[PDB]
């Protein structure tokens, strides 16, 4: 009913028929000021990139449990060549400041059970922490591909050998996943709705960031409640994502990064 | 009542949205960011076994230095570097007990309890000796990310940490009282600081440590005089900014 | 499946790598070749406007699931992966109460008026593609066919016309 | 956006609605229908090969009569009429080739085009000699349903055709062009005729052909001079009722 | 007097500027591009073997086809193409002379002056009888970029190019004089065409004849009956843009 | 003098101390009004593509003869990875209309002579003419490496073998010389100018274009009178230009093209 929404930007527009509304991080918006730490005129308002990026993220099972999550690190998660205009414009520019509207989308049935939890995280760890190796560029800002596990961010992960491990309690890059409904979010509750809409405003530790160096963002998606549905059901579940940059201001026009 | 948490909030309700009852809110503020974050904390600790009348020289005795690196956040010597660096992790001083103390410094009060990404503030910082003996010490502090200047003496036997125009002082005397307390500004240039994680890299190569931002202190504080000093942190004009989660604690 | 021809296509409890159907955005595309759009512009030279693409989904009402239509203007060919087609023009339609979707092909055109058949396809004549892909697998309870129809059809826009009547070229009814 | 195609009708859309778009029609009106039809279509050729001056009598040869019925419609001698007969079908003329021509006359134009179901208009009608030798012909115009009056002579040596008050040309000579051009008012006892098919029959004992009206057409042409003449109908004021499915084409 | 050329235009003088002299302007407009380009002049002949009550048949004989594109621009059977397209250059007609006819159809008078890049107008076209026989003969034309339906006739004797809505033109007798005018509107989809060269390819995948833009003309000419014909050009309310070089000239 | 000029655009800035003005081809400008053809809102306005594009055009050595010319086909020219954003922009759109700000730049000495022709000529043949072979895609829109010789497109150039050109008299990109000086020009006279200022509007056989099948604009540059210079003096003189799109509007937006 008053469920049904639609939402354009440029040549896109996403559609929904079991919305809870649009939750406004900080209850705040980029609005597109440049940078006053710029002294370039920014390159902005650009068509074409204020737009929906649409991905496929993963196939929900009955193996995830409570709190295993699906990281997407921005706007890294964009700066391929599925990326449009804004990926060729980001890769071109030293700086960019943004903000993000995006949509998480996954359809069961009413005989299917189970809960996600959507959020967005500012300074959320995107490293990999299936190694003990140190994150690199290439490594630290991918979209996960598959399903993270919880139990070992909770006190954080150190980059240390197994064995020193032992003396090592906590790593500034934990995550006590008990709170994570305090970080700008909305629940998709497969009897209730089969999407979440959330925007977050611009925030960093300056003005516009060096992005080639930091991912401030990170669009998470974990389970709260696993996956339940009785034989017969449909058995593919998957949970997709529509990502748009709000009003993206650049600055520090340069040849591309590779 | 009824609600859908799906929303992304629900209401705050008291006892009278579902029942025959009252508020009965009272009027506080010590929960006020600014207020509880403005007192004085251990921070960390400081030991020399130089002299005043000398040329200030890093070292380390049993995890402990003689300069530090002003940050609430755990620091310590990482890889061998010349003076404490931002650690990304927490360790035991001892490799055997799996019990503290850890050899790395910081605001425990701080670690346990920021429940936010970014924070800005001034930094009153208090240094107190550990001992009754009489103190004759110089303390030299740098600004965040200046030259740290572990130059030779240019005049014998004088402080080298006091032949700079950086913020110094100088006690000494039976007068004194074997304290000393000063505010300085943040002096970053970030615009606010990283709480507790920092999602990125700090150089163009992306080679270093992931996880710790760039120029993320108050500076640094250089020891020289004999002893060992413990070190607080009051928080002036505390602002916080997006709220996270709190350090897991284990499950009584 | 035996290229017969029906009013529809099928999706189910999958997502293909791959469009479930491919419209090339021509006036003279086969597959709009019986529609009352096709039958009036065969009699006419240039055509200018909007196209509405309307899809009308047949499955149970227990069914759901998420399809991205998208409209892909040419000079770089036809979109091989979601990652291309949803870079051009592209509206995600989610199933539930409404069971129809009215999808508009903007007209995107380097001239002011485009052909309506050709002998050969030129950048007067042909447009691009509409390519609808499922977004999220169609998903519903134990109890339901797995194959759900939905009904295709097509229509000039609110800003659509026509000019120049012609005859079209003749053929023996069968 | 979303709609519900099982009301009967949908919204007709624009780029605006969905998209960062601006509306981009222009003026435009050769889609009257009224525009559109106003212009001359081959509909019918006819032969004759008796000469001016002789008795009018009715004759084919390889499918070409000397008289015409006046529809857009199929026509033909049917289950050898008298005269051309509104035909339900169309046929080959050849009986092996499975390829036109047709041995029906219609207006290919009209047949292949026409989503109504009802039409009234004016009949423009066109005649001209196939080949360039001076034409010398007289033709008869019978308004719909009226006698035919296949009569003799009255007088000696006289065209029979123009022997009658009905509406009749007559050319010949030199300094004429070979071809004849009127234009006929709508005559039907019929308020609208059909345009492809009538669901019933003509005749109170359900006899007719069913699928034909009765008297479903703007009268007959009978023509008496030596040659072949084609004939284009141009519909004048043309007005169309009830939309109706085109005729339907292979799948390419 | 002095200027500069590199500036990139100079002044237009007259005799005063230099000398004791007075300007001699007289009125004078027959220069306007519109005056200049309305009148007809030949650019095109085509020739038909075929009766007019038969089905129309794309042939060549001796370099005419019994079909012409229409446009000013060289335009001939390119690489066995079912009917005429646009050409890129001249041939003569000729393998062994070296000296005109050329197989190619244009208007001289167009091609050898055009010192535009782009133009936009009407066409008023002409056609005639190159004898004295009377003519007999049937023209269809068909807009730029239409369907050319050289379809089979769907009744018998009667001439294919007039089973059409499209317009054509039926001239025949004694009364008649042989030829045919008539003036059309500019029917591409293009908003003006190029008039000497189209740097590009006409579809997406470039495999087109670079040098052609798609659907430069203004349709084409589709003839049946006896007889060779010639074709003549006339540009109405003719406009041109950007200035460009005219054919070079071997020098005297 | 007054012959000092600097003209900026974006972060990018020419400047020239032996100016003789700017030439506005057709007296008109591109304001960067969308195509009226195009329902979907054009992407403009893009300062990261509103800028100079400098690039090396050839040596000039005294072999060259009068009409000897370089072409550079538009946007072709920087539609490559040197274009920057303009380029990355211009790929991923189906359309795109612009005009040309130019200047071609080249120094010699009060001792050295000769001179340039600098113009911009709409639908000027820029195929190749070393070959009888058709022109493609990857060989139609190619800035020129080498001096093109004037003899060969006084009467067109037919893409057919040489014994067939004997009965071909005239192809339709003939470029008749000498009188290019009709097209928007400027000359560049060793002995008074080192650059060149050029700018024409937009001009096309339709609204807007699709740029990947049509390089409407051609930069020329042509020989007027020959090099000349005494022993003793700088044998290295040398052609260069800075292009820059006026106001580019894009539409079409769509994945890019290889």
């Amino acid at each position: 009913s008053d469920r049904v929404s639609s939402d354009t930007a440029g040549n896109t527009a996403t559609n929904t028929q079991s919305t809870v509304g649009r939750l406004f991080g900080f209850g705040q918006r980029h609005k597109g000021k440049h940078p006053a730490s710029c002294a370039d005129t920014a390159t902005d308002k650009v068509l074409a990139a204020e737009r929906y990026y649409t991905i496929k993220l993963a196939s929900w099972t009955k193996t995830q449990e409570s709190f295993d999550h699906i990281r997407v690190p921005l706007p890294h998660a964009l700066a391929g060549e599925n990326g449009g205009v804004f990926s060729s414009t980001l890769r071109r520019h030293y700086l960019c400041k943004c903000g993000w509207r995006i949509q998480v989308q996954c359809n069961a049935s009413q005989f299917h059970a189970g809960s996600l939890l959507v959020f967005m995280a500012p300074e959320f760890d995107t490293s990999n922490h299936s190694t003990e190796v140190e994150p690199r560029a290439d490594t630290a800002f991918k979209v996960d591909a598959n399903w993270q596990k919880h139990a070992q961010i909770l006190t954080g992960h150190a980059y240390v050998n197994t064995t020193t491990k032992v003396n090592v309690p906590l790593a500034l890059n934990h995550q006590n996943f008990w709170q994570w409904t305090t970080y700008p979010h909305q629940i998709l509750n497969l009897r209730t709705n089969t999407t979440c809409d959330l925007e977050v405003p611009y925030v960093n530790v300056c003005p516009t960031s060096s992005w080639t160096q930091h991912a401030n963002w990170t669009l998470v998606i974990a389970v709260l409640t696993p996956l339940q549905y009785s034989q017969g059901s449909a058995t593919t579940i998957e949970i997709t994502a529509s990502i748009q940059p709000v009003k993206p201001v650049f600055n520090g026009l340069r040849h591309t990064v590779v | 009542g009824v609600d859908n948490a799906e929303k992304g909030k629900v209401s705050d309700d008291n006892a009278s949205t579902d029942f025959v009852a009252e508020p009965v809110k009272l009027p506080e503020n010590q929960t006020r960011v600014s207020f509880f974050y403005d007192r004085s904390t251990l921070s960390s600790v400081l030991q020399s076994t130089s002299d005043v009348s000398s040329k200030f020289t890093p070292s380390t005795a049993k995890n402990l230095q003689n300069s530090i690196l002003l940050t609430p956040l755990p620091s310590d010597i990482v890889n061998n570097s010349v003076l404490p660096e931002q650690e990304r992790w927490i360790s035991f001083a001892s490799p055997t007990t799996q019990k503290p103390p850890y050899k790395t410094k910081q605001d425990w009060n701080f670690i346990m309890f920021s429940p936010f990404t970014y924070y800005k503030c001034d930094l009153e910082v208090t240094l107190s000796k550990n001992d009754r003996e009489t103190i004759s010490s110089v303390v030299r502090y740098v600004p965040c990310g200046a030259p740290s200047d572990l130059s030779d003496q240019t005049m014998p036997q004088t402080p080298s940490l006091a032949d700079t125009r950086d913020p110094h002082m100088w006690v000494v005397g039976q007068g004194t009282t074997n304290q000393i307390s000063f505010v300085i500004p943040y002096t970053s240039p970030l615009s606010v600081l990283p709480s507790v994680w920092f999602n990125g890299f700090s150089n163009f190569d992306n080679s270093s440590r992931f996880g710790v931002a760039p120029n993320a202190d108050f500076g640094r504080l250089l020891l020289q005089g004999q002893g060992t000093f413990s070190v607080h942190y009051r928080y002036k004009k505390m602002r916080v900014f997006c709220p996270r989660p709190t350090v897991f604690i284990p499950w009584p | 499946s035996n290229k017969k021809r029906i009013p529809y296509f099928s999706a189910t409890n999958s997502t293909p790598a791959t469009p479930l159907v491919t419209y090339q955005v021509t006036l003279s595309c086969s597959c709009m070749a019986n529609s009352m759009l096709a039958a009036v512009a065969r009699n006419f030279n240039q055509y200018r406007g909007s196209l509405n693409y309307l899809f009308v989904f047949t499955g149970s009402a227990m069914t759901k699931g998420k399809f991205l239509i998208s409209y892909t203007p040419p000079g770089a060919g036809e979109p091989k992966t979601l990652d291309q087609a949803m870079q051009a023009t592209y509206a995600i339609w989610d199933l539930g109460l409404n069971s129809s979707y009215n999808f508009t092909v903007p007209f995107i055109s380097p001239t002011h008026y485009r052909q309506t058949s050709y002998n050969t396809p030129t950048i007067t004549s042909v447009d691009g593609w509409l390519t609808v892909w499922q977004l999220t697998p169609l998903t519903y309870p134990l109890g339901v066919p797995n194959d759900s129809h939905i009904l295709t059809l097509v229509s000039g826009g609110d800003d659509f016309t026509l000019r120049m009547p012609v005859t079209f070229t003749k053929y023996v009814p069968q």
